[PDB]
């Protein structure tokens, strides 16, 4: 920015000034802001019905997070999709469980992605997205892991 | 370890610019004592603030003075620190007359006589290299 010179009171500039800038902090984008979440009543059709053809699947593993309750919540955040069926609540140190998530990506495209997550004393899932779109699926994929 | 003591100093990048004992406002690249300017007098850096485009010195006063740190200079010789001596070569139509015939010293010292040849307005320079 140009900076006049100013009395302090709410503004006032000088007749002549100098050129200054100000440092700031980074903004970061997230999934989260592409997409925005909603749930859906049964995951399985809409997962297939928004492009098993842009259908990507990456195997992740959350080391950081022992149990699936806690797995579910940070892909459900990054991603800014709500999981189906309300599945961030998953039956406590089960074996097996499948994810469901679900919300609309920009340009007006549903996003799913679903997690099938095995638990040992750590989370790895395979994470599998289909999207109407190559870019929600790499997208979310990308950012899991 | 480098030549010039350093009274204080400041981190401009990886590049350490500081003050010297000796009024010396040096740059270490590469473990290498280059003298970005000379200092009239006993300055401390407080700062480098980029609004101004200048670091900011002061005295023995709670005022200010500035330098504007030769970044023309510091980049030619960081860059054949690296063992970039073309890219140095970049930064030198923007070397003056005798500081070519420095930068090239540099380059020389770091190696490579013959890109110092060509960046050296000096002809002697150039004819012994």
């Amino acid at each position: 920015f140009t900076v006049k010179d100013c009395d302090p009171n709410t503004g006032e500039i000088d007749e002549e000034g100098y050129e200054d800038e100000y440092v700031l902090e980074d903004l970061e984008v997230t999934v989260a802001d592409h997409i925005q979440k909603v749930m859906k009543v049964n995951f399985e059709a809409a997962w297939d019905e928004v492009g098993d053809e842009f259908e990507k699947e990456e195997t992740f593993t959350l080391s950081t997070i022992k149990t699936l309750e806690e797995a579910v919540g940070n892909i459900v955040k990054f991603l800014g999709m709500h999981p189906c069926e309300r599945s961030d609540k998953v039956p406590e140190n089960k074996n097996t469980h499948t994810l469901l998530l679900a919300g609309v990506f920009r340009g007006g495209h549903d996003i799913l992605v679903r997690s099938r997550l095995l638990l040992l004393d750590t989370v790895t899932m395979q994470v599998t997205a289909r999207s109407s779109e190559e870019l929600p699926v790499d997208i979310i994929l990308a950012s899991v892991g | 370890e480098i030549q010039e003591i350093v009274k204080t100093g400041l981190w401009v990048g990886d590049c350490f610019i500081y003050t010297s004992s000796v009024n010396r406002l040096n740059y270490y690249v590469g473990g290498e004592i280059v003298t970005i300017a000379h200092l009239d007098r006993t300055m401390y850096l407080l700062g480098y603030i980029p609004k101004d485009n200048r670091l900011y010195l002061g005295d023995k006063e709670l005022n200010i003075v500035s330098y504007s740190l030769l970044v023309s200079v510091l980049e030619y010789q960081t860059a054949v620190m690296r063992r970039d001596f073309s890219m140095a070569d970049k930064v030198l139509p923007t070397i003056p007359k005798e500081q070519r015939t420095r930068v090239a010293h540099f380059l020389e010292k770091q190696g490579f006589k013959q890109q110092a040849l060509t960046v050296s307005t000096d002809p002697e320079h150039r004819f012994e290299l």
